[PDB]
């Protein structure tokens, strides 16, 4: 996979129904090196 | 080759109204590693109660990422 | 890399089970991780859908069994040797 895109996505709600729906964020990903904290139930709760 | 259903039997698709200025915003949510956002936890093993370094797939501390919303359609009354 | 997923399909007929084993310096093969150690039942720790629990220094140190319990793992363990010798009288104890 060398490309990607986002699909739009509208609500055809009625004029007097509508909602408000929360905006997502994308984040890309590369090869670091972290610091992870495990806590004693195995999670993750910090990182440096 | 799996089989996924019938075709579109309407021919007319309906419209989109491309309006990019009403869905330019700002709503900064940045990466907070503190807190440990958007980490991949390591998928082969796990840990218990320890503090280590470990080489991954994360995103930059910072990072404020591409924002993207989603809205409703137009509509007149009761017909959007 | 570290994560290995296909593995030798071998029944564990009744006895060839973790249970009725504590205690015992056994050999282990679980879904593609093999070694020698002691099991024990100690309290249920780390993320349990990832049934390995390593240390910082990547030794296996706990299982989640099929059975359904947390099983606490160690190595086996050697006994230290050494020999009280006399030159002269040409005598020997020995010291564990």
């Amino acid at each position: 996979i060398k490309y990607y895109s986002i699909i739009p996505h509208s609500i055809r709600s009625i004029q007097s129904d509508r909602k408000a729906w929360a905006a997502f964020y994308v984040y890309k990903l590369q090869p670091l090196t972290f610091l992870l904290d495990f806590s004693v139930d195995g999670y993750i709760r910090r990182a440096i | 080759y799996v089989d996924v259903g019938p075709d579109s039997v309407k021919s007319a698709c309906i419209e989109v109204d491309i309006q990019q200025t009403f869905f330019d915003k700002t709503w900064p949510r940045p990466i907070d590693v503190s807190k440990a956002d958007g980490i991949i936890y390591p998928q082969g093993r796990t840990y218990s109660n320890i503090t280590i370094t470990y080489q991954g797939l994360f995103p930059y501390q910072g990072d404020h990422g591409d924002m993207y919303v989603y809205s409703a359609g137009h509509a007149t009354g009761t017909t959007p | 890399t570290d994560t290995n997923s296909v593995c030798p399909k071998l029944e564990f007929a009744n006895d060839t089970k973790i249970a009725s084993q504590l205690g015992n310096c056994v050999e282990y093969s679980l879904y593609g991780v093999s070694g020698r150690g002691v099991f024990q039942n100690c309290t249920a720790v780390g993320v349990r859908q990832q049934r390995f629990v390593y240390d910082a220094y990547q030794n296996l140190v706990g299982y989640y069994s099929d059975d359904g319990n947390y099983y606490c793992l160690r190595a086996c363990v050697s006994v230290p040797v050494s020999v009280i010798y006399d030159k002269e009288t040409k005598t020997h104890a020995t010291l564990f």
